[PDB]
């Protein structure tokens, strides 16, 4: 996209220098060893580490001097930007499928109780913890339900309004 | 007998011949199955639109195959359009500085 | 004049033979032709989309002389 | 005549058709009218491809150049020649003649109501009487479909190879024969775009 | 039809259309909607029972 | 059953008769029977691949440590073989794709329909090679040329295959992780551990315990 | 007799000419494959002993024995032919492994049976 790597961007370096300069200007009103001086120095150290880490991750920078993320899976894989969006996509989808599968499993298990609504607002905590642990293997079970035909309820069993 | 005469007359003659001998059956049976325009199960004239009566000149022709005047205008229009397309493309490709080819 | 298409038959002909669209477009000629609200809905959807197209194309491809320099306009 | 994927269940509507190996994994032939149209289409594509690949190979093997360079007289200002003999037409005349002739032939073909004749017409199209015996004719249908499928794959191979490498088919065969492990579809920069 | 047999509701305007309830009783005096059905869910009015005709329910 | 992976736990009933079973399925991945059949095949295929790979790494490394051979280390053997390979890289990938597409489709078809690759007319006359045994993951025929599956030690050999297979799978992942963490080969890692086990382990490689997540490492040190 | 004395030979192989009971992988378990592979063995052996229109007329007749033989001499042919195909494959392998002809390598074996064979040259064993 015509961008430049942040490690060679002049705007990126100017932003780091300006942020450090503002924090250092705040620093020269406190004695050394005081709590504000230590806090400001810790913030300065974190700022320097952050700019170094963002340069070293191969992030691309715009004319604004700021990192811009690449999200096309093709451009990310060929040019080393998979850590920006693609790998986070896989991680999010894994955790989200875990959460959804655990919720579905708990609801299905509660459906067979004598008072199914009671487990919805008074949580069966040991059962919930057991089901939550078993959500790690959700893609295998969900794919098997999809091929078997048990993931979905049949259309003849679902209420609909008159058309 | 110029280039304009040749291209326009040849395209018109070829289109009229194609409509008369080749595609007359195909056009005829497609126009038979599609039929008259309808509204609520009736033709437009039966529904009360007097302006939608079928033109009486359009069917009976005295051509042995049934090629009527409307067929002549339609196929001649197609021939004139094709001939002018050929003439215009040739005029573009012969004028220096213009080259529509992709190479 | 005995030539040209009949729209009811065009609509009745366009039904996928695999049954993916059920009866397809059968009967839709009388549905559209008898309903002024169907016709007005179609007209408004198309005209409003065209109005948006006019807006998107007149700023980027200005058709009138000295329009692009008139920023307020 | 066999199974395209041995040990797999095959669609029952394909059983008994000429050239059937049970290949319809997308279920395109589940509709019978569509299956009959597809049979006609496969036969027409097969016969056109067999004639076309035979022309593209034999015209080259007679020193008249590969299939790609055959029409470029019409865009380079040249003139058509058959076996060196000049042909007295321009491109517009060729288009008009081809359109009229093929349109007449295909309009005559389209009018046939009989389903067998839309595929296997015979009559004036079989002047030597190979359709006299059924047992010869049935195996010749399988022969026709297999040869036609091979020719269809061959013509698409002509097109795709010339797109990838820019060479004629016989030159590509010579290049592959000189270095099979180093000159193939995998070693161009096109077919596998990520090496 | 039987007492306590599952039935599927076929009345389209019913809240429990396509759902399965339990037959409470069937009136035998020839009234218009004799099948009393109980449901595990309440409708929008908070009601869990409704009466149906014979053709409005299907034994499951 | 071969045993219990966790003594005192309740083992699932659907794993009672499988070879190499210790009742280990806490995530209930094999509760469905079709999934269990597919996973039995997958575990056997992974086991045999890892088995051959760990052999082709360890035996050259052992013979290199004994001074016998001097073959390249496993993580660099791709480079050294490719320069001297008559077949270029892209052709090698295309050939591998074709060959494995063929053999894995044949294996898949046998999984879906057992014995179907050995029926008459299945292969081009050579279908007797691939008759199968009616057992998921144990093809036989050409793949059992000595006929040792017909002997009486067959059931114990199935158990031997799975446990060695699991050990080899863990071993290859250990090879890869040890290379990524230390940059040296596996025999060098073993010799470094044997020289000082307390100080030469994963806790000191600088990668397995990240320093930011473990601040006590920089504190509780001499 | 038996290719492996003590091994139990399949029942489909018994009665065939030149049958020493060798079919570990059961390729001839069906009669259709066994009849065609009998022709292939005979044709391979006849071509090895000696080393379109002719091959088309080979399978034009609808008979069974005429495609193979158009009892002692059959076994004699089969035992001689198999040695011929083994010899030709040995010729190909040895000329691939040493670069020399099949006759001079016999003299090289005779002049040095223990220092020149397939074990010594760096092709058959890396
Ligand atoms: C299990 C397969 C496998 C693994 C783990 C490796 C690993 C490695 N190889 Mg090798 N290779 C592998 C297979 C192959 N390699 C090569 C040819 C080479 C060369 C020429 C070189 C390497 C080098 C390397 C190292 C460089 C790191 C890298 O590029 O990441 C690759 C990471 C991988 C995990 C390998 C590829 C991904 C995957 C395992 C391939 C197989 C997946 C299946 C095909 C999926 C099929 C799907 C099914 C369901 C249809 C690394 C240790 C090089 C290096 O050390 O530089 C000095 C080096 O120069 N490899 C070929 C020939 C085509 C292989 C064939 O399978
Ligand atoms: C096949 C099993 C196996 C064996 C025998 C070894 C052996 C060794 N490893 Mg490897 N390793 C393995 C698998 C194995 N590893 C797996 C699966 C991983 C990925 C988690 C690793 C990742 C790894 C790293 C990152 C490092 C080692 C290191 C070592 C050394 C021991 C010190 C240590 O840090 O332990 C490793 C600690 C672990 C917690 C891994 C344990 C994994 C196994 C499967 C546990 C099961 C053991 C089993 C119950 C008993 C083994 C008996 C044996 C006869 C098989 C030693 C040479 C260090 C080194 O290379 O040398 C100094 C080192 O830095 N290992
Ligand atoms: C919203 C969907 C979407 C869109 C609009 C694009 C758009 C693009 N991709 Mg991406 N892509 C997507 C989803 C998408 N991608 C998904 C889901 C995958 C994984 C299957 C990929 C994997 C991918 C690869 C592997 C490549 C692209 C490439 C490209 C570019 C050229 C593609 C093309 O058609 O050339 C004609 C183009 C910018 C190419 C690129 O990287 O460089 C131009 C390329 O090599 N894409
Ligand atoms: C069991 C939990 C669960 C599951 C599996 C689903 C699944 C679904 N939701 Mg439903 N939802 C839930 C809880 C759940 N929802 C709750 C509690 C609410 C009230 C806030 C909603 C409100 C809601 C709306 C308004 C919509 C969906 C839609 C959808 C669908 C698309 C995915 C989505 O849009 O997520 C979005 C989910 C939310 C915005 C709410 C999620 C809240 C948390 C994260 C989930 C609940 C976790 C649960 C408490 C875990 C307990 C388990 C434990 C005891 C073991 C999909 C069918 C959309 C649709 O129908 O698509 C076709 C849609 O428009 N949901
Ligand atoms: C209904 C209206 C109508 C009708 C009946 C015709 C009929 C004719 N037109 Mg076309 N014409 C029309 C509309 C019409 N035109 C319009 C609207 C335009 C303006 C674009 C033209 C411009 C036009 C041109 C420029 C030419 C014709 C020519 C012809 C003649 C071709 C006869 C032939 O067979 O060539 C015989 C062909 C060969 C012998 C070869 C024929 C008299 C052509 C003609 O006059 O000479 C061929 C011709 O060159 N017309
Ligand atoms: C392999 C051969 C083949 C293929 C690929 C097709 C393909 C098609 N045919 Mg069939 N056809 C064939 C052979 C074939 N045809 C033959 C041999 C004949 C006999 C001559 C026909 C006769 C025929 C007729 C008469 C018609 C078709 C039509 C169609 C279309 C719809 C079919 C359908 O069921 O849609 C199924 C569609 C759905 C079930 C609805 C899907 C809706 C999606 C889910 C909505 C998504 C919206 C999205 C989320 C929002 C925007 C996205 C955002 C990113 C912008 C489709 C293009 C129809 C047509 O469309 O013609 C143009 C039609 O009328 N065909
Ligand atoms: C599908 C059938 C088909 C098509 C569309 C073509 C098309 C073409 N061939 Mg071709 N041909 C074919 C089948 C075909 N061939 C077969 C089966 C053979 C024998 C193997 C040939 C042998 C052949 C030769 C030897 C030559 C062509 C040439 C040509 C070109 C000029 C045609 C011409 O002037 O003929 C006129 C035909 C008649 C008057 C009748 C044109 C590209 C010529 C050339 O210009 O391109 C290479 C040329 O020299 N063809
Ligand atoms: C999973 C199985 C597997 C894989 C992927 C490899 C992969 C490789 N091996 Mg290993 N190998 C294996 C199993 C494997 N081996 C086993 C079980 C052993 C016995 C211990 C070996 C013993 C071995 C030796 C002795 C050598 C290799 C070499 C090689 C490399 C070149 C191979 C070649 O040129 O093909 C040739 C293809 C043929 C069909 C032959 C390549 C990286 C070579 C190497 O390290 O560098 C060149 C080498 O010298 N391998
Ligand atoms: C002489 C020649 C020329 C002419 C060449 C001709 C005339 C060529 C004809 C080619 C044809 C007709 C190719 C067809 C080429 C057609 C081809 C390749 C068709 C491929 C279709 C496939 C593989 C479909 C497969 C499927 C099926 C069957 C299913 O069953 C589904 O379920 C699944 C699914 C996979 C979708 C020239 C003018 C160029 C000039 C040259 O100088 C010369
Ligand atoms: C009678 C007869 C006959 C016939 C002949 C004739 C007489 C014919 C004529 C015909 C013709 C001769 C026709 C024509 C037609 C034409 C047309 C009808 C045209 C049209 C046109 C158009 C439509 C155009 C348009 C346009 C324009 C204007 C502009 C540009 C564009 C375009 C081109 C589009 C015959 C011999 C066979 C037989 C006997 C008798
Ligand atoms: C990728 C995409 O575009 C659509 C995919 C979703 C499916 C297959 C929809 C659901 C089916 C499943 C198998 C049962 C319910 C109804 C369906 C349509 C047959």
């Amino acid at each position: 996209s015509g961008l430049t790597p942040c490690s060679e961007s002049k705007g990126f370096a100017k932003r780091q220098k300006n942020e450090i300069k503002a924090l250092t200007k705040r620093l020269k009103q406190y004695e050394e060893g005081s709590a504000p001086s230590l806090a400001l120095k810790a913030t300065i150290e974190r700022t320097e580490k952050r700019f170094a880490n963002y340069g070293n991750a191969g992030l691309l920078c715009g004319t604004d001097g700021l990192p811009h993320l690449i999200s096309d899976p093709g451009l990310a894989l060929r040019f080393g930007h998979a850590g920006e969006t693609l790998i986070p996509t896989v991680g999010f989808l894994y955790i989200a499928g875990w959460i959804g599968t655990a919720g579905r499993d708990y609801l299905i298990a509660s459906k067979g109780e004598a008072k199914p609504r009671e487990k919805e607002y008074i949580i069966d905590v040991p059962l919930a913890l057991k089901i939550s642990a078993q959500g790690a293997g959700w893609p295998f079970r969900v794919i098997r339900e999809l091929q078997k035909g048990t993931l979905l309820e049949k259309d003849s069993n679902i209420t609909v309004s008159p058309r | 007998l110029s280039d304009t005469n040749l291209v326009i007359g040849g395209a018109t003659v070829a289109s009229l011949a194609l409509g008369r001998f080749v595609f007359l059956g195909f056009q005829r049976d497609n126009a038979k199955k599609q039929g008259l325009p309808q509204q609520n199960g009736q033709s437009n004239v039966e529904a009360g639109d007097r302006l939608a009566e079928e033109a009486s000149f359009a069917l009976k022709t005295n051509d042995p195959a049934g090629f009527n005047l409307v067929d002549v205008m339609a196929w001649g229009a197609i021939g004139h359009a094709l001939g002018y397309f050929i003439l215009a493309t040739t005029s573009l490709n012969n004028t220096p500085g213009f080259d529509p080819k992709p190479f | 004049f005995g030539i040209g298409h009949t729209m009811q038959e065009i609509l009745d002909a366009h039904t996928p033979p695999g049954g993916g669209l059920g009866a397809g477009h059968k009967g839709l000629f009388d549905t559209v032709n008898n309903s002024l609200h169907f016709q007005l809905g179609l007209a408004l959807a198309s005209v409003g989309t065209i109005t948006s197209l006019v807006a998107q194309h007149m700023y980027s491809l200005p058709p009138y002389a000295f329009l692009a320099q008139d920023f307020t306009t | 005549a066999g199974n395209w994927l041995p040990g797999s269940d095959t669609p029952a509507y394909l059983d008994g058709l000429p050239g059937s190996f049970g290949f319809d994994p997308f279920g395109l032939g589940s509709t019978p009218a569509n299956l009959q149209r597809f049979q006609e289409a496969e036969l027409v594509h097969s016969r056109w491809a067999m004639a076309g690949v035979a022309g593209a190979l034999g015209a080259e093997l007679l020193g008249q150049g590969d299939w790609y360079q055959a029409p470029l007289w019409a865009v380079n200002g040249g003139a058509p020649t058959y076996l060196g003999i000049p042909v007295p037409f321009n491109l517009s005349t060729l288009l008009a003649i081809e359109f009229v002739a093929i349109a007449g032939a295909e309009a005559q073909r389209n009018a046939e109501p009989d389903a067998e004749k839309r595929k296997y017409p015979g009559g004036a199209f079989d002047p030597l009487g190979f359709s006299k015996d059924s047992k010869v004719l049935e195996e010749n249908k399988l022969k026709e479909l297999k040869n036609g499928r091979l020719a269809m794959l061959a013509f698409v191979g002509f097109i795709a190879q010339h797109a990838a490498t820019g060479k004629g088919p016989l030159e590509a065969l010579k290049l592959h024969l000189a270095d099979p492990w180093g000159a193939n579809f995998a070693t161009n920069g096109v077919s596998i775009p990520y090496l | 039809r039987l007492w306590c047999v599952q039935v599927k509701v076929l009345r389209p305007e019913s809240y429990w259309f396509n759902e399965v309830g339990k037959v409470v009783s069937v009136d035998q005096s020839g009234i218009r909607y004799p099948v009393v059905v109980r449901f595990p869910t309440v409708n929008y009015a908070g009601v869990s029972t409704n009466n149906y005709s014979l053709e409005e329910v299907q034994e499951v | 059953k071969a045993g219990n992976w966790l003594p005192g736990s309740k083992t699932p009933a659907y794993l009672e008769d499988l070879p190499g079973s210790y009742g280990f399925d806490p995530l209930k991945l094999g509760e469905d029977p079709a999934s269990l059949k597919w996973y039995v095949q997958s575990e056997l295929v992974h086991s045999r691949f890892a088995m051959a790979a760990v052999a082709g790494i360890l035996i050259p490394e052992v013979l290199k440590a004994f001074g016998a051979v001097n073959l390249p280390v496993w993580y660099e053997a791709g480079k050294y073989a490719q320069e001297s390979s008559p077949i270029p890289f892209n052709t090698l990938i295309a050939l591998e794709i074709f060959a494995f597409n063929f053999v894995e489709i044949k294996r898949w078809q046998d999984f879906k329909k057992p014995g179907s690759q050995g029926e008459e007319g299945s292969f081009v006359g050579l279908e007797g090679f691939f008759k199968g045994t009616g057992e998921n993951g144990y093809p036989g025929g050409v793949f059992d040329p000595l006929g040792l599956s017909k002997g009486p030690g067959y059931e114990a050999m199935k158990l031997r295959e799975i446990k060695n297979g699991r050990l080899a799978m863990l071993a290859f992942i250990g090879f890869a992780s040890q290379y990524l963490a230390t940059g040296k080969g596996p025999i060098e890692n073993l010799l470094d551990h044997l020289s000082n086990p307390l100080a030469n382990n994963f806790t000191t490689n600088g990668t397995s315990l990240p320093a930011q997540a473990h601040p006590l490492l920089s504190v509780l040190k001499p």
